[PDB]
RNA sequence: AGGGCACCACCAGGAGUGGAGCCUGCGGCUUAAUUUGACUCAACACGGGGAAACUCACCAGGUCCAGACACAAUAAGGAUUGACAGAUUGAGAGCUCUUUCUUGAUUUUGUGGGUGGUGGUGCAUGGCCGUUCUUAGUUGGUGGAGUGAUUUGUCUGCUUAAUUGCGAUAACGAACGAGACCUUAACCUACUAAAUAGUGGUGCUAGCAUUUGCUGGUUAUCCACUUCUUAGAGGGACUAUCGGUUUCAAGCCGAUGGAAGUUUGAGGCAAUAACAGGUCUGUGAUGCCCUUAGACGUUCUGGGCCGCACGCGCGCUACACUGACGGAGCCAGCGAGUCUAACCUUGGCCGAGAGGUCUUGGUAAUCUUGUGAAACUCCGUCGUGCUGGGGAUAGAGCAUUGUAAUUAUUGCUCUUCAACGAGGAAUUCCUAGUAAGCGCAAGUCAUCAGCUUGCGUUGAUUACGUCCCUGCCCUUUGUACACACC
């Protein structure tokens, strides 16, 4: 019952954020990760994605 | 705020008859999953009653688990006015 | 009266060629030079920090007697309750 | 569930790697090493590595009652498509996991880090294992930050085997 | 800010006893929550019905 | 209910090749002593999801990435099979961390 | 001082960059703000940082409390809430007033205590990462020397990519690191096969020219095979063999064989010690401090990061004939992709083009996709002219994305056609499918690549050396240095 209190959030950095931590920049979408580049490199292993080459 | 009492009980019921509650980090989403209050009332009912012990919280990426306490669902049985001490709400309920 | 984007267009020595005639400052062609970084080694706080505060924390090499001889024992303690806590009783 | 296979496997490895650091957080003061999630049809069951398992499972299903209520709800899981067990961790003192967490509870405790760290060091070489390597740093009364190893045994720090038989 | 809240009885009603019946005008309409809103300058404050009022007292 | 071929295939997707390959060399080994005609175990070719990212969680330092990477391997064994027997013999032990799927078809 | 090592050093060369125009990052200047972090290698297309809103931290203005909890007043004669329209406001924010309804221990007002903060401190820190250093270095057992700190082992020489070994030996015998290991690429006409890969007949057709060449089609509307492809399990190379040299060592070089004789190519991993390297602005990592309602919280509207006398860095486009254009030939590899909803898009139609519309296939070895990619090749037009090289700037129109394109988001069609005639001082990278030319996919992405991570196409010159320059390492010497020449 507030309509002044939203704006678009459907594109964009604003859009999405990283499910851990929420952070916007530095996001991996790949395969739907929704994870920042830093907190994809504490979880890689736990994920699946070892590191060979 | 005034967060009104048909949205305060049936945040409390639900504490009551499930137990633990989850709830997401994202104000402004208006509705919880499963209960018919808002996802800022969910929220700030269960930190109102963390604060006065009754819920345990954790957080682990970015949604808001809420276990309940003992102290706590003695509290819901005085508050809700239920028979004394048959129903345990509901962890040992159905099953045991 | 007029203000904003119409006294823009009317305003002197706005433009390029008014900027041309102005020569260069010599802050253009400067750099931070290390960024007070010379000294990094010797502190810029003046402590030197005292014998107590670091043995009292980070372990003193007088007590080393003391020391291990206890963490064995506890090791060895939970070792004795580990293998009691198996099957025992 | 009209979702492909790149998808599916990392959406799995997510869903493990959350359970994993959620259990981290809810089970720390009982030895969680580690979850394992087994996708079967028609239920998925959680298993979890806790040491000391007999107050994951409370008292009468209390703490495994809620925490089935708590997966089931976050992830929305059916009400009965997922089921947790908990079985505990043997050859306890070759697990780093629970070792880190075992010192995490001497140094918060009030316990020094020389006698939390060979307490946990001589206690991996009396429990089985070839090789213990601790090492502690922060501050300690001091402002200044130094880090100390307490290494017992023996180690290999380079190559595969590292993956295959060290646990950190 | 809001309201001083005078400490009222019941308002926009004339009276019961005098002389010698009930004297309440505005006879009764289809607002159940028959009632009487906030009249500021020929306008009166819609609060209960959804989608259609007309009615300009 | 009477030994009829159902035209099924198995798909299995799984990272770890060792607990793939056994579950496909348990089907096969399943249906070479009911007697099943089959085309085996088809290697499809393996998916490989690579992440590449910086080193450092802040902007120093050279310039230095991972690659990190998922392996997916997947096979399918086609099936003509009487179905309740050998429904029976599949529904049991499904392995973790391998992920199956049974689809039948009408050709 | 001596001796080693390395195209982040040189030699011999290649290709550049520095000169020009733009793109982007930095400093500066300007500004309401032009948020900031980072300053030799290790700052500067770096923060995955290609910012129209969001991001956003900055700036000009407006909301809200999302101020838990305890205690005391205020209250049910109502503590408090939300509003119609007008004023007000960018605002269709009851923000606040007029108005008079609504509402009901959910609050309000203070004192404590919290919460939040991309606010400070990387000189309080964890974790991560960068550099030393991809270097070869590090350590204990017993014995020897020394009162001892310590030392010898762990080394004069030769070799190696390597403290790699051989050898010398008051040491002997070992451990971490190097290596082994793991991944990827190159071989398998040997096995296991497969309509989600092909090949061969033809069950079976059906075409074109013909008399068999090129085809198109069906796997209980066929059969067979695995060479090609895939991926399981294996095999292969160990410098094999033979010569030459070496202390007949360790090795190195040549030849022959071989899929491979540069650690087979290339990575992943990588010790001990650190640095006051960076990051508190990646996190619900965190101590302490700052603020907490007139907010440094959050959110909304608009601006800013892009602002332009200028200095610098990485680049992109060129100066043309070994080249531009037009036609024609026409060939890869690594990915990714939607109902847990609008993704990759074939085909048809409309349009110069951009693109539009009607359908379709695909959750993918199945469909996009043979990604019919670009350089390249051939045949034409040009003809040494700043020219038909170059396409900067700039004008006009049409589309796409998006709530929104102005300071041009991008594409499209016409026009304008700038410097630039191969670049002082200096400086970067590089030893074989490597340099370089070429483009494709992914990342961020609604749109935007002159960027990066890969990938394939085309594929040379030059050396298989050295300490000359630079940087690093070890030994000897010196020291009044040990917060260790800061
Ligand atoms: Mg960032
Ligand atoms: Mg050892
Ligand atoms: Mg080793
Ligand atoms: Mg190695
Ligand atoms: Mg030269
Ligand atoms: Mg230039
Ligand atoms: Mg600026
Ligand atoms: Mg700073
Ligand atoms: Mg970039
Ligand atoms: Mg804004
Ligand atoms: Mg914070
Ligand atoms: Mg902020
Ligand atoms: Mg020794
Ligand atoms: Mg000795
Ligand atoms: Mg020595
Ligand atoms: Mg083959
Ligand atoms: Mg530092
Ligand atoms: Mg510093
Ligand atoms: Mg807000
Ligand atoms: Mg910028
Ligand atoms: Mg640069
Ligand atoms: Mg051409
Ligand atoms: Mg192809
Ligand atoms: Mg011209
Ligand atoms: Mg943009
Ligand atoms: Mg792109």
């Amino acid at each position: 019952e507030n309509v002044w209190f939203s704006h678009p959030r459907r594109y964009g950095k604003g859009s999405r954020q990283c499910r851990v931590c929420s952070s916007h920049t530095g996001l991996i979408r790949k395969y739907g990760l929704n994870i920042c580049r830093q907190c994809f490199r504490e979880k890689a292993n736990d994920i699946g994605f070892n590191k060979f080459r | 705020m005034l967060m009104p009492k048909e949205d305060r009980n049936k945040i409390h019921q639900y504490l009551f008859q499930e137990g633990v509650v989850v709830a997401k980090k994202d104000f402004n989403q208006a509705k919880h999953e499963e209960i018919d209050t808002k996802n800022l009332y969910v929220i700030k009912a269960l930190q109102s009653l963390t604060s006065k012990g009754y819920v345990k919280t954790q957080f682990s990426w970015q949604y808001y688990y809420y276990t309940l306490t003992e102290e706590g669902v003695e509290y819901l049985r005085e508050y809700l006015n239920l028979p004394e001490h048959i129903v345990p709400g509901t962890y040992i309920q159905e099953r045991n | 009266r007029p203000s904003g984007n119409e006294g823009a267009i009317r305003d002197k020595t706005a433009g390029r060629r008014n900027n041309r005639s102005k020569d260069v400052t010599d802050s253009a062609t400067t750099k931070k030079s290390n960024t007070r970084r010379a000294t990094d080694r010797h502190s810029r706080t003046g402590k030197t920090d005292t014998k107590k505060k670091v043995n009292q924390g980070w372990g003193d090499d007088k007590k080393e007697l003391s020391a291990e001889k206890e963490a064995q024992a506890d090791a060895a303690a939970e070792i004795a309750e580990d293998a009691a806590e198996a099957e025992d009783a | 569930a009209l979702i492909s296979k790149k998808r599916k496997l990392v959406a799995d490895g997510v869903f493990y790697a959350e359970l994993n650091e959620f259990f981290t957080r809810e089970l720390a003061e009982e030895g969680y090493s580690g979850v394992e999630v087994r996708v079967t049809p028609t239920k998925t069951e959680v298993i979890i590595r806790a040491t000391r398992t007999q107050d994951v499972l409370g008292e009468n299903g209390r703490r495994i009652n809620e925490l089935t209520l708590l997966v089931q709800k976050r992830f929305k899981y059916a009400p009965g498509t997922i089921v947790l067990y908990a079985e505990r961790v043997q050859d306890r003192g070759l697990s780093a996991v629970a070792q880190a967490e075992s010192m995490k509870f001497k140094l918060l405790n009030g316990l020094a880090i020389r006698r939390a760290a060979y307490g946990v060091v001589r206690y991996v070489m009396e429990s089985g294992a070839k090789g213990c390597e601790v090492v502690v740093s922060g501050k300690l009364r001091a402002a200044r930050a130094k880090a100390m190893k307490f290494a017992d045994g023996f180690l290999i720090h380079s190559g595969q085997p590292v993956n295959d038989f060290i646990d950190t | 800010h809001k309201h001083k809240a005078v400490k009222l009885a019941v308002l926009s009603y004339y009276k019961v006893d005098a002389e010698g019946k009930v004297t309440k005008l505005r006879r009764e309409c289809s607002n159940p929550t028959g009632v009487f809103l906030a009249n500021h300058k020929d306008r009166l404050y819609c609060g209960k019905c959804h989608s259609v009022y007309k009615v300009n007292a | 209910q009477q030994q009829q071929i159902i035209k099924i295939r198995i798909t299995l997707t799984s990272t770890k090749v060792k607990q793939l390959e056994n579950v496909s060399s348990n089907i096969v080994k399943n249906a070479e002593q009911h007697n099943l005609v089959k085309k085996g175990p088809v290697r499809l070719p393996t998916k490989v999801l690579k992440i590449s990212t910086r080193k450092t969680p802040n902007g120093e330092g050279s310039k230095t990435w991972e690659t990190y990477e998922m392996r997916i391997h997947k096979r399918y064994i086609d099936l003509e099979a009487p179905v309740q027997i050998v429904k029976r013999i599949t529904q049991i032990t499904i392995e973790p961390g391998v992920d199956v799927e049974v689809v039948v078809a009408s050709n």
